């Protein structure tokens, strides 16, 4: 099923849900230990990672180092060790069993800055910088390279993308997006990098376009219905699925599922409640 | 933040 943790709704939450498209409803389990809203999720040897983020709260705003685990079966987080940096609104990516750290803020600062995990050793190491800062960065992995996707450097909002290729650990410049994208969902489906909505530094965006590696093209697919930035997304069963975000007015909680097939968006589900900044990934 | 609402 697909699990959301964290998230944002007037202050940063330790929500984590699992999703069931299939059932269509909702399972509430443990609590992340610190609240974090503009964290990353993802799964490595079933087990559920949650990374970055910040704690937006009544009382401290404090950007976050912190890596933690889920396990399904246990319901309990265990933390592990901390990153070199915080990263507030991060990116992640895992090849090869490794979980890649990517951008993302500390105050003002807007790193370029990516480092890996080793979960049989619990160490991270510094490896290249990218050419570019990126905070509100899509992550995807394809053929076992690291592509970071959109974000914002501080000053601009980004269409720019970039590879990694951890055999040579050197970053290069690939074909832009068509659309400038700052907090887009950015995902993996069929062989395309995905990236839905994000924002462009005057409106949230409902566009949807998807990248060929083979042809270094970006392409336009069907849009979602509403517009969001800030929004967690997966897929599931070969169909795309976004989860709330921010509108620029509401905090969403409307999924949205695209069937590449059709080309089309339908909405599935609501969460609990609106919500943005997740981390979101299935197990 | 006009981006992610907080």
């Amino acid at each position: 099923l697909i699990y959301t943790a964290g998230g944002y709704f007037r202050q940063s939450l330790s929500y984590l849900e699992a999703y069931n498209p299939s059932d269509g409803t909702w399972l509430r389990l443990a609590d992340l230990q610190v609240p974090r809203s503009g964290l990353a999720g993802c799964v490595v040897g079933g087990l559920l990672y949650a990374v970055g983020g910040r704690n937006n709260s009544p009382d401290g705003n404090t950007d976050s180092s912190a890596l933690d685990c889920y396990n399904p079966m246990t319901n309990q987080w265990s933390p592990c060790a901390p990153m070199s940096v915080p990263r507030n609104r991060i990116g992640v990516g895992v090849i090869d069993g490794h979980i890649y750290a990517v951008g993302g803020s500390h105050g003002c600062i807007h790193h370029n800055s990516v480092e890996r995990y080793e979960p049989e050793r619990d160490e991270w190491h510094l490896v290249a910088p990218m050419l570019t800062r990126r905070i509100g960065v899509g992550v995807a992995v394809l053929n076992r390279l690291l592509y970071a996707v959109g974000g914002f450097d501080g000053t601009n909002r980004l269409n720019s993308a970039e590879c990694y290729y951890p055999e040579r650990n050197e970053w290069r410049m690939i074909t832009a997006m068509n659309t400038i994208r700052s907090g887009a969902g950015v995902c993996v489906l069929h062989n395309c990098i995905y990236a839905a909505g994000g924002y462009d530094g005057q409106d949230q965006l409902n566009s949807v376009e998807r990248y060929d590696v083979e042809t270094e093209t970006w392409t336009f697919v069907a849009p979602m219905k509403h517009r969001r930035s800030a929004l967690g997304i997966t897929v599931h069963q070969g169909r795309i699925y976004v989860l709330g975000g921010y509108d620029g007015h509401t905090f969403l909680d409307s999924v949205e599922c695209y069937d590449p097939d059709t080309d089309t968006w339908s909405e599935v589900t609501r969460m609990t409640s609106g919500r943005s900044g997740v981390g979101v990934a299935v197990t | 933040d006009p981006e992610t609402g907080e």
